[PDB]
């Protein structure tokens, strides 16, 4: 394993001598990660990744029909909670019910608001990250009564009511500006089919703006590179055509800064700590840069693997971010939850599956059972569903007024 | 009025003042999916929010309510909602207001919903006169709290307060020189106070720079700062550079050094150079250094620096 091996230990934190509340903090993950890399050295086992894809599966499948009170706290973001759980069952290629479906169907019907859009739960105001959950979440299932739940032609008014005129949209009326919105709303405007000439005016514009000194993409314009900000600018820009309204070369080099070299997964920010779900935040930003790229016919770029270290991301998921009983996690010490397993495994998937055209080179860590279905580096749900939905709602006239 | 911790708390099912109304109750539908099993307390204060909330009843008692509700789930963005307009019909006491807002982003400083509602205010207000204190109190919790740092660069763009934020900055680089949020705070402060054309300016940065990495060598984000204030120039049009950062080779070595050299070369290539020849052999070597020994984590990006600076 490259992270089991004995010159990664190189890897470790150069401290300079000169200690802050940050290196304190990454040398504390460091040694918490590097106990579990010697996990097997200490215990003399031949080491064996494996995906705890039944202990996952069981989890999920009851998280999908009922949550303690522990998640009171996301009871305005219920659409959330269908499609993390209906997402990582899709990766695990678990089945969906054709009875669980329906009710989610029927569920998030409730969630709608009759303004367009979707609430954190039944009788909330719409916003649009709950859209852009329910959204996917309608596409993964995939079937006429899923997509007809969605309300098109509300859709477009809920969306044009959130714009603004510097090319941003607020989340929801009366609430916060900031680039998810570009995504959200690019997200499922495009899939529904429902983007007019005018819609995201500017919008390109303004999500460019939030690009700064570092490459990376921030909230907002002025703001630090984040990396959960740079997935929803650059995802946003690709669906609108327009990745080229940024410095590409940059953002390339901050992307692939962020993974740490000795534990292999991700962090959101520059001089920040690993976590489990920027392992699809950050790293499904290199299939994302490989098109752009290779659209302006790029030369130098690779036919089996992305620009990070495949290996190294799904060695620290495997390894570090599983949780015997089921789900995954942010890092080892940190708790479970629909989250962190619907990025964990989104990263998984992200980092065993690469393709260029006709080109197929997919990198499994361990037991092969370990391999994920694949996902949509831009949507984040089944290259197929993807498919699938767009083409259902392309035959329907794009909500002219 | 009445705290959810009070030990003498009491349902508002079971309460005088609240027995006019029915509490309309939740309805997930006949098959629940992702269904909360909300404790008797989080669904009493609801089933009451749903319906003043739909009866719109924007009275006192409602206010109080949200209150509750919010604590219940503080990430309930239509209670917020509610609440604000609580704020202007029942004309309430904004000041008033920013101070239980101060309280809940000090329990909550990760809440998309609590900032914006105090920005909201501060709005109203047309008052950013307690912001930077109230956030450096916050960023003395978290020095990288983002919706702290995000607020705080609103107050400052909209209000025009810049004059003593560089100073804040310096401060904080003092504690934690790690701390990318302040490389970035510096450089939203310069590049809109002076920006980095002034010669003046520009040494004095680069000079502080290379100070901050001739100290902490392998701290990243003063390499970032360095390659971000010239990169946007042309690291090339600075000759002095590729030396005195050669010098630090074997003083103040880290795969950052190595890097910038490659990023160097990048531009010295780009405008075409004498030497040329050797200059590519030299970079396409540290390529394969950083990819092969120095930095192989991203070894996939180094070897395709290689490729590139093949062709261009
Ligand atoms: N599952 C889960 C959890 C959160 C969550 C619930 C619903 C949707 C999300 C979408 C994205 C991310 C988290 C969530 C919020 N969490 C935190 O607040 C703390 C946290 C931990 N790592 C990052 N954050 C900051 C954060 C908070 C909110 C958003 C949003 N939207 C995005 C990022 C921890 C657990
Ligand atoms: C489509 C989306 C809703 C994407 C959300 C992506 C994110 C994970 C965004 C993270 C928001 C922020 C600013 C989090 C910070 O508090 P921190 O970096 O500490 O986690
Ligand atoms: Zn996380």
């Amino acid at each position: 394993l490259y992270s089991l091996r004995p010159e990664h230990a190189r890897e470790r934190l150069q401290d300079d001598s000169v200690e802050t509340v940050t290196s304190i903090e990454q040398a504390k993950v460091e040694e918490k990660i590097q106990e579990v890399f010697s996990s097997y050295k200490f215990n003399h086992l031949v080491p064996r990744l494996v995906l705890q894809r039944e202990k996952h599966f069981h989890y999920l499948k009851r998280g999908l029909r009922q949550l303690t009170d522990a998640y009171e706290c996301l009871d305005a973001s219920r659409p959330w909670l269908c499609y993390w759980i209906l997402h990582s069952l899709e990766l695990l290629d678990e089945p969906i019910p054709q009875i669980v479906a329906t009710d989610v169907c029927q569920f998030l019907e409730l969630c709608q608001s009759p303004d367009g859009g979707f609430g954190g739960g039944p009788g909330q105001y719409p916003h649009l990250a709950p859209t852009y959950a329910a959204v996917n979440a309608l596409c993964i299932i995939g079937t006429e009564e899923a997509y007809n739940v969605i309300n098109r032609e509300k859709l477009l008014q809920y969306l044009y009511s959130l714009k603004q005129p510097d090319g941003s949209f607020l989340m929801h009326v009366g609430g916060e500006v900031d680039v998810r919105s570009a995504y959200c709303a690019a997200s499922v405007a495009s899939l529904t089919n429902i983007i007019t000439p005018d819609l995201f005016e500017g919008t390109a514009e303004w999500i460019a703006r939030c690009q700064n000194w570092e490459g990376g993409i921030g909230g907002v314009p002025g703001m630090e590179a984040h990396g959960g900000y740079t997935f929803c600018g650059l995802a946003a820009l690709v669906i609108l055509k327009k990745e080229r309204s940024l410095n590409l070369k940059s953002l390339l080099q901050w992307v692939t800064s962020r993974q740490m070299r000795f534990e292999g997964g991700f962090q959101g920010r520059c001089n920040k700590l690993v976590d489990g779900c920027y392992s699809f935040w950050q790293a499904g930003l290199l299939p994302l840069l490989h098109r752009a790229l290779h659209a302006q016919g790029d030369p130098a770029l690779s036919m089996s693997h992305w620009m990070f270290h495949q290996q190294a991301l799904q060695e620290y998921i495997l390894m570090c971010c599983q949780c015997p009983a089921g789900g995954l996690l942010d890092k080892p010490g940190k708790s479970r939850d629909f989250y962190h397993t619907c990025y964990c495994l989104s990263g998984l998937s992200i980092a065993q599956h690469f393709g260029s055209g006709a080109m197929l080179h997919d990198v499994v860590m361990g037991v092969p059972e370990n391999v994920l279905q694949p996902t949509h580096p831009v949507y984040n749900i089944g290259p197929d569903k993807v498919i699938q939905a767009t083409t259902h709602f392309l035959q329907k006239p794009v909500p002219g007024f | 009025f009445l705290s959810l911790d009070s030990p003498t708390y009491v349902l508002y099912r079971d309460r005088a003042e609240w027995a006019d109304i029915d509490p309309v109750p939740q309805n997930d539908g006949p098959s629940p999916v992702v269904q909360i099993i909300y404790s008797e307390k989080f669904r009493d204060v609801y089933d009451y929010f749903r319906a003043v909330l739909q009866r719109d009843e924007r009275s006192e008692r409602a206010f109080k309510l949200t209150r509750d509700a919010i604590e219940l789930n503080a990430a309930n963005y239509t209670v917020w909602h509610f609440r604000r307009v609580l704020l202007r019909s029942l004309q309430k006491d904004l000041q008033e207001e920013m101070n239980y807002i101060t309280a809940i982003i000090e329990e909550q400083p990760k809440n998309y919903q609590v900032w914006h509602h105090r920005r909201v205010l501060v709005e109203w207000l047309k008052d950013p006169s307690q912001e930077l204190e109230f956030i450096a109190d916050i960023l003395n919790q978290d020095a990288k709290n983002y919706h702290a740092w995000q607020h705080r660069q609103w107050v400052i763009q909209e209000f025009r307060l810049w004059d003593n934020e560089l100073q804040y900055v310096d401060q904080l680089l003092k504690e934690d020189v790690r701390n990318n949020s302040v490389w970035n705070q510096r450089h939203f402060v310069i590049s809109n106070t002076t920006g980095y054309s002034d010669r003046a300016v520009l040494e004095r940065e680069v000079q502080y720079t290379l100070e901050m990495i001739k100290l902490v060598p392998h701290n990243e984000s003063a390499w970032n700062y360095l390659k971000g204030i010239l990169q946007d120039r042309g690291l090339s049009r600075y000759p002095n550079l590729l030396n005195q950062l050669l010098d630090l080779q074997p003083s103040h070595s880290s795969p950052y050094l190595i890097a910038f050299l490659v990023d160097i070369y990048e531009d010295m290539l780009e405008n075409q150079c004498d030497n040329k020849e050797d200059i590519l052999n030299k970079a396409l070597e540290l390529c394969e250094i950083l990819a092969k020994e120095k930095d192989t984590i991203r070894k996939e990006y180094w070897r395709y620096i290689g490729r590139s600076l093949q062709s261009k």
